[PDB]
């Protein structure tokens, strides 16, 4: 996250990380046993970590839970990133407390201008490599679809939107994919891609969770 | 010899996935994923190769 801040305590209890011997993506706890992330985060083995803030120094409330089932969206497109969404079934159920809890799915598609909180342990530098210990947070509003599609001509499908600032300087970055875009208590977006990070006229593009609400419950139900 | 693989891109678009899946350049620099590396080779007109997967 570029241009963000240290998340206050227990400010994002739904945040999780996906791990393959290093921290490589974020995700969101949406059910006692399920995390949602991006399709490009797929790996054949994944360990989920919940309740972190400092990713290098244990604070004591961390839970380490390997993925039992890992389900990339069946129409995931590696070349265009359309349907860049993924479900993960935890092999045991998370213990719910003040630092680990679920977040609701959205009851309506993103609304232009709503303020959202985006979070993750991705890059904090727009040039180079500066990856933080402390979990990062960014308030940034949803941008209009006029603005979004002008920013990425021909490449924004109906399963995508833009969050941030056209003037640049504040964005999600590498290592943040899969992480949450939460607006008024609903998971509206998943960190997916962009042209670099925090550049002029290149805001982050995020998967619109509302379009998969039905698939998520159905796919979860079949594997419960 | 013992050379490096040319980096390549799949995203026929204007941007890159935001995974962290670093790769080690022949310049000694770790790039967070292969896509970001091909963009730098386009942008700065360079030709860094992939020495090996993972960080440098």
């Amino acid at each position: 996250i570029v241009g963000g801040y240290n998340c206050e305590e227990n400010s994002v209890p739904y945040q999780v990380s996906l791990n393959s011997g290093y921290h490589f993506c974020g995700g969101s706890l949406i059910n006692e046993q399920w995390v949602v992330s991006a399709g490009h985060c797929y790996k054949s083995r994944i360990q989920v970590r919940l309740g972190e803030h400092n990713i290098e120094v244990l604070e004591g409330n961390e839970q380490f839970i390997n993925a039992a089932k890992i389900i990339r969206h069946p129409q995931y497109d590696r070349k265009t990133l359309n349907n860049d969404i993924m479900l993960i079934k935890l092999s045991s159920r998370a213990v719910i407390n003040a630092r680990v809890s679920t977040i609701s799915l959205p009851t309506a598609p993103p609304a232009t201008g709503t303020k959202c909180l985006i979070s993750g342990w991705g890059n904090t530098a727009s040039s180079g490599a500066d990856y933080p210990d402390e979990l990062q947070c960014l308030d940034a509003p949803v941008l209009s679809q006029a603005k979004c599609e002008a920013s990425y001509p021909g490449k924004i499908t109906s399963n995508m939107f833009c969050v941030g600032f056209l003037e640049g300087g504040k964005d999600s970055c590498q290592g943040d994919a899969g992480g949450p875009v939460v607006c008024n208590g609903q998971l509206q977006g998943v960190v997916s891609w962009g042209d670099g990070c925090a550049q002029k006229n290149k805001p982050g593009v995020y998967t619109k969770v509302y379009n998969y609400v039905k698939w998520i419950k159905n796919t979860i139900a079949a594997n419960s | 010899d013992s050379l490096g693989r040319e980096a390549k891109c799949y995203n026929e678009l204007n941007g890159c996935t935001k995974i962290y899946d670093p790769v080690c350049g022949t310049d000694g620099n770790t790039y967070p994923n292969e896509c970001v590396l091909c963009f730098e080779n386009r942008k700065r007109q360079t030709s860094i190769l992939i020495q090996k997967s993972g960080p440098c």
